[PDB]
Parts: C-alpha cells; structure tokens; sequence
RNA sequence: AAACUUUCAACAACGGAUCUCUUGGUUCUCGCAUCGAUGAAGAACGCAGCGAAAUGCGAUACGUAAUGUGAAUUGCAGAAUUCCGUGAAUCAUCGAAUCUUUGAACGCACAUUGCGCCCCUUGGUAUUCCAGGGGGCAUGCCUGUUUGAGCGUCAUUU
RNA sequence: CGUGGAGGUCAGUGACGAAGCCUAGACCGUAAGGUCGGGUCGAACGGCCUCUAGUGCAGAUCUUGGUGGUAGUAGCAAAUAUUCAAAUGAGAACUUUGAAGACUGAAGUGGGGAAAGGUUCCACGUCAACAGCAGUUGGACGUGGGUUAGUCGAUCCUAAGA
RNA sequence: GUCGAAUUUGGGUAUAGGGGCGAAAGACUAAUCGAACCAUCUAGUAGCUGGUUCCUGCCGAAGUUUCCCUCAGGAUAGCAG
RNA sequence: AUAUUGGCGAGAGACCGAUAGCGAACAAGUACAGUGAUGGAAAGAUGAAAAGAACUUUGAAAAGAGAGUGAAAAAGUACGUGAAAUUGUUGAAAGGGAAGGGCAUUUGAUCAGACA
RNA sequence: UUGACCUCAAAUCAGGUAGGAGUACCCGCUGAACUUAAGCAUAUCAAUAAGCGGAGGAAAAGAAACCAACCGGGAUUGC
C-alpha cells in the first residue's frame, strides 16, 4: 500500500533531547507516543523503495528467435539419450519417435485412454507420476501451490475428437495440437527432451 | 511590526462607550406644527446628573398634540433653570433663558 | 507560579456534551461543536484530515436502513409477499 | 406455547382486543414472581405472544384502510410503494414513452428493417 | 456536583452499570476466550471526561 | 550534474507524474470483453452484418493522396444516383453522409458500384413477420473489400 | 585451605527468539448501479431466565409476521409435545409490520428531558380552569383554489 | 559461500520422528561454510540443473522488546507524641473497646455549602493486587441497599452580551 | 513590601495568530511566545554530520593542471581497472 | 468505444506470514491522552478429546508431597516448540594492582582413524 | 353603484418539490508555498495541494461558424 508507515504526524524531536534524530510520534497516554515512525528502520514504518505495480513483467521475444527454440525443442523430442536424461521412463519404447495410430483422437473415456497408452509402452512414465506427489516445502503450500508432481507424456493430434477430455483427468499427461505447440511443454524447466506420442495425423501435418 | 495601539481602536472592542448609567441621548424635541407655526409650553420636571456628561441635564415634559398622554424630553440646561420653570419651544416663544427658537 | 500551582484553579469547563455527535466538545460560550459543527446544516469535515473522516464515515454506526438496501435491489425492490408453496 | 398467528386471523378485532388484554394481565404477575424465583424463562412466550397479537390486529387495520382508498388516486404515504427516492421521482412509463406527431411519422414511415447478405 | 442536569445524570447512570465483573457462565461458552473486562473503570484512577 | 561525453536528455518527470501512471494489466481482459460485446451484438441484431457499408474516397494532402481508404458515409449524391432515398438507405444498412460532396467521377462511379452490387447481393425481409431464415455474415467489409484502383 | 571472582557443561530459572501453523492483510482482474422530508449517514439511551463488551434489535426491543428447509438449541437451567408435522432452530430466505430520544430535523427553545397554540375525545358539579389519550402547527419555490390590496387602470349607474 | 520464493529433476527424506534448538564430541574446506553422532522436540523438509529478489549487520546519541552492573545501595528525617491492658485472629508498634498522656484552641484538625468528582455514601462478606513498613483495617475487592417537595432551587425576568 | 484603596476576588461576558492584549518587560495569549496549538502540502531542500550487512583471488591510486560568486563543492586533463 | 484507491457481488497471485502484512488476524479506530482541533497502542498457538488432576497427607491459607488423566504434565488455563542477554545449584580449573589474545611445548581431561 | 383588467399580497388553502450524506472516478470556481534554477525576483513546482459549489453509473463531449491547400477529408470519445 502506498500509504503504508505514513499514516501519522510524527516530528522530530532535535538535537538537545539525548535521544536520535528520527521523526517521533507525537501526543501521549498511548504508549505508541515517542516512538520511531517513517523508518525503514524503524518497528511500524515504511520499507525501503516501496514495490510499485509499474515494474516490468512481461518480456519481449522476437517472434523468429521464439519460432527458433519450439524448433529446437521439438527436434530434441527425437533423440532418445535426451528423452532419458530429462527423467522420462523411456528404456524399453521400441523406436523414437513414437507414432501411433490416427484413432486415439477419437478415444472418449479415460479408462481406453490409458489402456492404449499403456499399450505403446507409456506404463512406467504414467506410474512415475502417480508415486512422484509430494507436499511443496515451503510457504507456497498455504498460496495455493500445495502439491508437487513430475510431468508425463505428452499427445500431440491434428484433430481432437475427444482426445482432450479423455486424458484432461489423467495426471501429467496434457495434450496439444500439432498447429499451437507450446515451448513451456516441449521444454519443461528449460530442459530439453519431452517425451512425445505422436498421432499420425498429426506426424503429417508438421510439414 | 504588529498593529499599534490608534490602530486597534476601530475594532471597538475594550475601547467602546460605557453607557449602562447614562440617563439618555440629549436631544430637542421633534420639529412638528407647533414647533414650526407656534409655540408650545414645557414643564421642568427635575435637574439629574448624567455619568460621564459635566453639564447636567434636565427632564421637560410635554403634552401630545395628537393623543392624550404626556412626552418626556431630555435637554441639556442651561444655566439659571430651575425645576417647576415653564419651557416655551417654537417660532412664537419669547426670548428667555431655557426657551428654543 | 504557572505550571502546577496555575493548574489547580481549573474548575470551569469550556466544553460540554454535542446534541449531533455526543462529543465532548460543544463550545459553551461559541455555541458550536468544534467536532462536528454543529448546529451547522453541514457536518465538518476536511480533506487534510483522512483518518478524522474514518473515524465517523458511513459504515461505523449501525446502517440501520441502509444495511437491506442491496437485499432490497437484488430482488428488484418487489412488492406483496412471498406466495406458500408445497411442503 | 404461544399463540399461532393463523388462529388469530380468524378472529374478529373484538376478540383480538379482549386477547390483548388478558396477556397484559399475565405478564404482570409473572413479572412479581419472577422475584422471587432463581430463574423465569416462562416469561419469554408470553412477551413474545403480546408481539404476535399487536401484529395481527395492525395487518386488519391496515387492509381495512386499503378497502377505503381502493381506485382512488391519493392514498397516504405509509401505504404507498417505497423503493427509493430516486426511483419514485423517475418519470413514468408513459412519460418516458412519449414521442412528438412529426418523429412517430418517421418511426412508422423508415423503421429499423431487417436483412441479410446473402444475395 | 450536586446541582446536575437530566444529561448528566443519565450518562452517570449508564457508566455505573457498565463497570462490573463478567459473568462467569459465559466463559464456559464453545469458543470463549474472554477472561476479563478490559474496560473497568475505578472512580478515583481514570475520569469520565465529562 | 552534467559530466562525460553523453547525449543531452529532456525526460519530463519534475511534476506529480506517479499519480497518474496507467499501467494496461486488464490488455487481454478488455480483449475478452470486447469479444464477448461483439458476440452479443450479432446474436441481438437477427442476421444484420453487424456493419454498415462505406464508400470508397481519397486520402487527403499529397503525402497520402495516392492511396485510397474507406469514408465515413456515401453522399446524397451517390445513393440517388444509386436509385434510392437517403432515409430508406439508412434503414438498410448504407452509411450515408451528407456532407463529403463529389467533384470526381472516377469516386463516384466506383462508389455507385458499391451501392448496386451491395443491393443485389442482400436480401430484405418484408414487414410481415414472417422471416425466413438466413445465415448471418458477420462483416459486410470482408464481402464487399476495397482495392487500389 | 575456604569464601569470593571468572570460564565451560548438566539440570533448574529469567525472557519470548527460532521453527511450523493462519477464518487476516495486500495487489491485479471480471461483473453490477442501489442513500435521504415515505425522515438518510451519524449520535444518545434502552431491550435476554442467568450479559459487561462485540454483534443484533426498539417498549411488538439478541425480536413480530411471511416463505423455505425438516428436528434442534446447548455453558447451565428450563420447556418438553415442537416430532408420519401449518413444524424444532442463536437456521436460511425476506416482499408484511414495529421502529424509544435525536440527527438535513420541521410549533418555539435546548448547558433546560424548558415553554406554547389548534382539532377530536375522556374525567374532574366546565366553550373559559386542570388532567389523560389520539391527531396537528418549519422555510424557500412551482401549479392551482380562495380571500383581498392599489385614482396602476377600463367600462357602466347617479 | 549462504537466505525467502519459482520451473524441472532425484518415481529424494520423514510420526520406526520432518523442521527448529542445545551439545571445551567427530570429519571436510585457505575461507564464506558443509557433513555426522548425542540430547530435546513434534509435521513437514532437502540434493542437483535453472529462474527471481523486500537476500547476509557490531556500530548509525539506529527502531521495538527484553536484561544487567550500580545495589539490598541512595533512601523511606516538615506538620510537638505516644503508652498500658483486654478482645479478635494462623499472625497485631498500626484493627476494635477501655484507661492514661497530648494537640487543633472558634480566621479550628469544628459544624455547612458553590464549582469539580460520580457512588467514593450504608450494611454484609472479605485480603491475591493497591494503601512506597505492616494490616485481621480501608475512599481496596465481591454482593446488595440508599437520594420522596404546590412552599428549597431550576423553570420566569432582564444585565454586559449572544 | 502593602494593607480602605489606581484595593482584592468569584461567576457571567467581549477581544484569536502578523491577530489579540500590554500603567511597555518583547511581556502575556492553557508548563508553548522576537509571531500559539493541530492536520495537511511533506519522505520539503541540504556543496554539511553519522551509518551503509558474506569469503577468497588478481590489478591498484590521488591531494596536481585549466575554468567556475570557485576557496568544506563541481567541470576538465592526469593517475587506475 | 473512455474513467473509477468509494459502494455491492465474484475470481486470482513467482505478494506478507503476528516487530511482517492495513493503525487494527483478538470485545481496534478499542483501551488510553488532550479544554479542544486531534493523537492512538499492546495483544494470535494446552491436547485428537478437559480426559482441566477424584482421593490421601502436611499447612491458617496460597500451595507442597503422593495418587491419578493423557501418546506425551520435558503439554497443568503463568499452558506447542522454548534461543540469547541475565540468574541459582552442582561438578572441574585458575587467580600477589584487570581480564581476554598469538607461536611452542609440559601436565590433566577427552576423542576419531588403521589394525588385512 | 356594479362588473372586468393589470400588478402586488395572505392562508396549518389543494397537490408537489429543494436541503443532508457519500465523493474512487466526473463538471466548474478559487488557489499556494516547500522545491528547481547550485544565489534570486520572471520562470519552475502548477493552471497542482488545501478551500467552495454541482452530477451520474459513468460524467463530460458530440452531429462543424471543423480540418485542410489534397485526386481533398467529414459529429464526439479513447488507444
Ligand atoms: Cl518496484
Ligand atoms: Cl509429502
Ligand atoms: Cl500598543
Ligand atoms: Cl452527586
Ligand atoms: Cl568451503
Ligand atoms: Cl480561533
Ligand atoms: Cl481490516
Ligand atoms: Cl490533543
Ligand atoms: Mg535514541
Ligand atoms: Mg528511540
Ligand atoms: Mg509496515
Ligand atoms: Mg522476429
Ligand atoms: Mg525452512
Ligand atoms: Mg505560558
Ligand atoms: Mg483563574
Ligand atoms: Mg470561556
Ligand atoms: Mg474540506
Ligand atoms: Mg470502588
Ligand atoms: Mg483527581
Ligand atoms: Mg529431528
Ligand atoms: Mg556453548
Ligand atoms: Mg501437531
Ligand atoms: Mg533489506
Ligand atoms: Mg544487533
Ligand atoms: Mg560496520
Ligand atoms: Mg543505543
Ligand atoms: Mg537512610
Ligand atoms: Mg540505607
Ligand atoms: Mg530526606
Ligand atoms: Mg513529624
Ligand atoms: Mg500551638
Ligand atoms: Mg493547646
Ligand atoms: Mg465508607
Ligand atoms: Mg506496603
Ligand atoms: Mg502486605
Ligand atoms: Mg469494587
Ligand atoms: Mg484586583
Ligand atoms: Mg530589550
Ligand atoms: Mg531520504
Ligand atoms: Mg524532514
Ligand atoms: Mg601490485
Ligand atoms: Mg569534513
Ligand atoms: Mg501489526
Ligand atoms: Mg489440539
Ligand atoms: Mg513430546
Ligand atoms: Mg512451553
Ligand atoms: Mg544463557
Ligand atoms: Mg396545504
Ligand atoms: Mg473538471
Ligand atoms: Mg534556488
Ligand atoms: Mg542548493
Ligand atoms: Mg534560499
Ligand atoms: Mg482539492
Ligand atoms: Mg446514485
Ligand atoms: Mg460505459
Ligand atoms: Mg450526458
Ligand atoms: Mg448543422
Ligand atoms: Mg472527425
Ligand atoms: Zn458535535
């Protein structure tokens, strides 16, 4: 609040007092009179270079620099040493990348949803999810940030016919479109080598 | 500088009149018919002293021409009136001590 | 003689209780509340004095009318009465 | 116990007054034992009946004053509708309405029409 | 004093049946942690102000 | 105050200027407002197309008078020529302005042009009622765009 | 050599740091437009079986009526018939009422619970005195009504 | 090197004891620091790759709070003055009763009031805190009781004035 | 010292901050007076005083020139990284 | 189409975490001070559940010592954890007008490492 | 005499209306100094704070006595 530790008529007092120069509140029968006031110092005052809503949040990218790392990033999602290296149970999937069939976008209920998935060889990623939950170590958990978890799969689609809320309930596991394919879920944590299920619809459409 | 002392007398704070035992302002009487045309006969009732005035003053009191009661003046005598002495104001009176014409 | 033996001949009070505000500071001899300005038609009030203005503004009192305002609003200041309904 | 405000409405004023009464009656000697006894929460209905009662019989004379001033175009102002102060210096609906001969002339001659682009 | 206004008198009235002890079957209440009146006053400590 | 080989700065801020810093936190909020407003509008006006149609004029001064952009309203002028009164015009979904004036032919053949395809290309639903049902196209700009001669 | 002084450890004091906790604060975004002479905001004084405060309320006083829910309230006492029901509740909702003395505050005053006038009614052997109850009497301005003022001024009689 | 918070990861640690705190006990680093054992304790917390800041105190006659030496020290010496016995009580130089010795000496340490205070008035119960010793006592604490007008005042009148 | 008066004093009332009041001391105007008190402008400005929080490694000064209402301060060149 | 540190209804944060964050997380614009305009605090945490310690004994009493409740009284309404300054008791050591420090070794106490 | 007109009054005449609060944002009036200029008076701070009057959910502005000098544009408001 801008008017935060200002809300007095504290003075200073002077020299001659044997006491700090510091502005002091006035008036007495309180027990708050005399005391510091106005201080970054001082119990009950202003902090130092008070936070302005005005700061610089969002930052600018060039849009081709920006086109450059999604490039990067999805290359990376091919070279299995890096898929393994970001954490992702990659061991023993035949051949990355992996390509599976234009019909899981038509999948409607969670439970085909994971039964195919688990099908491709994506079992031990969902299970590295589920025994990851832990309770956030400090004071976010009370900010609305109270559980932690790894990240899973995830399916990329060319059409969604039902794909979407069919793993929406799955844990870390999120889906994105093949046209709108986002850096924060190919990079996580600015690490490369996303584990990707790739539709074949979609596989095509990326030229 | 601050504002002198003749300067703060025109605010007529502490430096009005005192006036709780005057007796009343001094005046002839009204110009009317009488006065103008004729003459008219007051009496001396009493010479009274008045706070804060040296000369005394003297109470006259007149007949209503117009309704019948009595009318009280307060002059500033002269010197040799003297109380149950007939005052004569007008065009007409005579020139005598305590007359007005 | 004009700290403690001055104090002792303080026996007559300059203020007394408001009719408005119920302060202790209507001005015997002025005739006014120096809080409140009474018996002005308008009630005192400053810019330079904010936390003065918090102490009296609306909200502090009871809102005896102005608390069913909105409930009033919300329901689109209907007339009548509730019509008895099964059960 | 208590009193039940639909059995009171079914009483003409005569009775309700007569009621009244004898709860007034009550109270008062309640309140002489109240005492000399530790506690009295008895006396709580009893209050609480008195209420009931008076607010009947306000609801029958009131209506009986809207009867008399039914149709009529003054009616006092405790029976009129509150709202707001603003609300009730508003103009009316067929104030608000009103329109000039010569704009309802061109109201009904070029209205808003309706149409599409599609060929 | 002795001589006093209706006002007065009224106000005294008021600020004598404030100053007592709370009762002690309300701090027994679910939720009570009310131990004692904050606002005693003593006739001879802290004025009226009036 | 003034040292070093520096360009000279005229930044003013000796004024109250942290009283009135506006800083757009709501840019993509009003964005969703906005979107919301013309969403509403369209489904509010039956099929209109949530546009009127504007003439074609010429861009003022010599710097930009080579290039021709989309006017306010057609003049009197042009929807007579065009076979119709400006009241009706109005009511139909033309713009109408009375007073752009023409002294060019070239303008204003191109924008009686405009108002005779616009008519043969909308359908005008009878006072009746009874009102067939027909899409609505949301922009009559895109349908009927303006190029550079 | 003890006492005493000093340093360290254990246990015990003094004090309330640290750690963990949070029905609070702060900032951003979205939606809505509703105070008052039909007495507002604010102030005073009161109201509970046992309450000082806070909260609620106004002599119908931690509430009345109405609607919904469907069995509590709870510190104790009490009430129990309120339990297959026009019905428990410090419940929710809320469109009917009550709303002391005040306050722009309005019969005149107010450092006074001070002092008048009018209408209807009741009592005191009473249109006149006294008392109870009910209902009234501020100012500026607008439209209308009524009663008037002025050789400002018109017409018409003697 | 260390601190609050953020993205990722170690499918990291933990009620079979997380964090914090105490520990002339052990180990690593030139150092900022890191690690382990023991005790106490009770619910969350850490390593690594990166992001971010209201990020590191011995001082400012610094702010708030707490605590020392001084120190059982300065002192508790104006207003002539106390003493014996009994009663009460766990307890009496200080409470009550009696006796004695004294003082105020009628411009009083007497008997009533105006302002101002507001229940301090009275009785019963009662001593943790307050009465700079004491206390069974109190203007303290708890619970109750008490202010009665045609003639006393206000109310009415006018003063300077508002 | 003075003690029957230019006496002492209660209550009511009037004068308000560049204003008041003053048998005059720059006295008094609520322990505040060679211009009261309260809140705001206000985190007023300071070439002046004080303070300015972790480690290790490498390099390492100046009090001199010219101009300035410049002489407890800056600009400028030099020295340093 | 624009404005909005007020009012009412909602959704949020790489914000603060009881000397912070609004002055106020609590009977806070409260207690209290000033003739007045105004000034203006401090103060959150027993336990899952009061199960808030019956009874015995000493004392005039407050309390103490036992017993008991509880997972824990190293949780007892002076209540989670309980740091420092400062203090008591016990144990060890030194001390001829300060104390404390650096290098080296004696003495006392205490301790890890390898027994391949 | 009688009846109009004009103007000006009265009534506890019939029916209405204004005041106060709130004030973040909005429409006006009034109006500083600290400060900067390394001093200072014009200037700056600022057509700002304080003061006063008046509204709404928005207010105000608005269908040209406009801008232009072009092959002309065409109410107002905001970016
Ligand atoms: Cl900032
Ligand atoms: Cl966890
Ligand atoms: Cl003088
Ligand atoms: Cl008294
Ligand atoms: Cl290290
Ligand atoms: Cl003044
Ligand atoms: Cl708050
Ligand atoms: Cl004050
Ligand atoms: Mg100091
Ligand atoms: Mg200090
Ligand atoms: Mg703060
Ligand atoms: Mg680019
Ligand atoms: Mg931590
Ligand atoms: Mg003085
Ligand atoms: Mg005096
Ligand atoms: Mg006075
Ligand atoms: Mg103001
Ligand atoms: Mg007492
Ligand atoms: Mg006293
Ligand atoms: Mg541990
Ligand atoms: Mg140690
Ligand atoms: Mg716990
Ligand atoms: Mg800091
Ligand atoms: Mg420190
Ligand atoms: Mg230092
Ligand atoms: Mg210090
Ligand atoms: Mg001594
Ligand atoms: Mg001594
Ligand atoms: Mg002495
Ligand atoms: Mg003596
Ligand atoms: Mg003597
Ligand atoms: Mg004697
Ligand atoms: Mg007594
Ligand atoms: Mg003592
Ligand atoms: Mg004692
Ligand atoms: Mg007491
Ligand atoms: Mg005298
Ligand atoms: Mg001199
Ligand atoms: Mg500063
Ligand atoms: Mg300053
Ligand atoms: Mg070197
Ligand atoms: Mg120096
Ligand atoms: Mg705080
Ligand atoms: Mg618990
Ligand atoms: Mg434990
Ligand atoms: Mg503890
Ligand atoms: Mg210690
Ligand atoms: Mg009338
Ligand atoms: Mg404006
Ligand atoms: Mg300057
Ligand atoms: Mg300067
Ligand atoms: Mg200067
Ligand atoms: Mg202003
Ligand atoms: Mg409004
Ligand atoms: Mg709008
Ligand atoms: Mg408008
Ligand atoms: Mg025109
Ligand atoms: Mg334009
Ligand atoms: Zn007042």
């Amino acid at each position: 609040s801008e008017k935060a530790g200002h809300q007095t008529s504290a003075e200073s007092w002077g020299t001659g007092r044997a006491v700090a120069r510091i502005p002091r509140v006035g008036g007495g029968g309180t027990g708050r009179s005399g005391q510091g006031a106005f201080g970054n110092m001082c119990r009950g005052g202003r902090m130092f270079a008070p936070t302005k809503t005005w700061r610089k949040w969002n930052v600018k990218v060039n849009h081709n620099e920006k086109r450059y790392a999604t490039a990067s990033a999805i290359a990376a999602t091919a070279v299995a040493s890096l898929v393994l290296a970001r954490g992702h149970r990659v061991e023993k999937i035949p051949e990355i990348p992996l390509v599976v069939s234009t019909d899981l976008e038509s999948i409607q209920k969670t439970k085909e949803a994971v039964a195919a998935l688990k099908a491709v060889g994506a079992h031990s990623d969902l299970l590295k999810v589920l025994k990851s939950k832990k309770l956030r170590a400090g004071k976010g958990k009370y900010r609305n940030r109270r559980w932690t978890q790894r990240r899973g799969p995830l399916v990329v689609y060319a059409e969604d016919n039902g794909i979407v809320k069919a793993l929406r309930n799955v844990p870390g596991v999120e889906t994105a479109n093949v046209a709108s394919l986002n850096l924060l879920q190919l990079a996580p944590g600015a690490h490369l080598g996303r584990f990707v299920i790739w539709t074949e619809a979609a596989f095509t459409k990326l030229d | 500088g601050r504002v002198i002392r003749n300067q703060r007398k025109g605010a007529g704070s502490i430096f009005t009149s005192h006036t709780r035992l005057r007796q009343g302002a001094a005046k002839l009487r009204t110009l009317d018919y009488a006065e103008r045309h004729g003459y008219i006969r007051g009496i001396v009732k009493q010479i009274v002293h008045d706070s804060g005035r040296g000369a005394p003053l003297a109470k006259v009191v007149f007949r209503d021409p117009y309704k019948y009661r009595l009318r009280e003046e307060i002059f500033i005598a002269n010197e040799g009136v003297h109380t149950g002495q007939f005052i004569y104001a007008g065009k007409k009176a005579s020139l005598n001590v305590g007359n007005v014409l | 003689g004009k700290g403690t033996p001055s104090f002792g001949k303080r026996h007559n009070k300059s203020h007394t209780l408001c009719n408005r505000c119920g302060r202790r500071s209507f001005h015997v001899q002025k005739k006014t509340c120096s809080s409140c300005g009474y018996p002005a038609a308008k009630t005192r009030s400053y810019n330079w004095g904010a936390k003065a203005k918090r102490r009296h503004t609306t909200g502090t009192g009871r809102m005896r009318y102005l608390k069913h305002v909105s409930r009033r609003f919300k329901n689109g200041f209907q007339t009548g009465s509730a019509s008895k309904a099964s059960a | 116990a208590g009193v039940k405000a639909y059995e009171l409405r079914t009483k003409s004023k005569e009775q309700l007054a007569s009621q009244l009464v004898d709860l007034k009656k009550e109270l008062a000697e309640l309140k002489v034992q109240k005492l000399s006894r530790p506690s009295l929460p008895k006396i709580k209905t009893v209050r609480k009946s008195i209420a009931c009662v008076l607010t009947v019989i306000n609801e029958q004379q009131r209506e009986a004053v809207r009867q008399l001033y039914k149709g009529k175009k003054y009616q006092p102002k405790d029976l009129r509708a509150k709202k707001t102060r603003a609300l009730r210096r508003a103009l009316t609906k067929f104030e608000a309405s009103q329109v000039t001969e010569k704009q309802r002339k061109k109201q009904i001659a070029f209205p808003q029409r309706k149409y599409a682009i599609k060929a | 004093a002795s001589h006093k206004t209706f006002r007065i008198k009224r106000f005294l009235a008021k600020k004598q049946k404030q100053n007592r002890p709370i009762p002690q079957w309300i701090q027994m209440k679910t939720g009570n942690k009310i131990m004692y009146n904050s606002k005693r006053r003593h006739w001879r400590r802290t004025k009226l102000g009036l | 105050a003034i040292s070093k080989n520096l360009p000279i700065l005229k930044n003013h801020f000796r004024k109250h200027w942290q009283e009135r810093v506006k800083v757009h936190f709501d840019q993509a909020g009003k964005k969703v407002s906005r979107r919301n407003a013309r969403a509403t509008r369209a489904a509010k006006i039956a099929p209109r197309p949530l546009d009127l149609l504007r003439p074609v004029v010429r861009a003022p001064t010599v710097k930009y008078n080579r290039k021709v952009r989309a006017g306010r309203g057609f003049t009197l002028a042009e929807v007579k020529a065009a076979g119709l009164t400006a009241a009706y015009a109005r009511t139909i979904g033309i713009a109408v302005d009375h007073r752009r004036q023409n002294r060019n032919q070239e303008i204003f053949d191109a924008n009686v042009q405009r108002l005779k395809e616009y008519q043969s290309k909308i359908i005008v639903f009878p006072r009746n009622g009874k009102a067939p049902e027909a899409e609505q196209v949301l922009s009559a700009a895109a349908t009927f765009p303006i190029a550079q001669p």
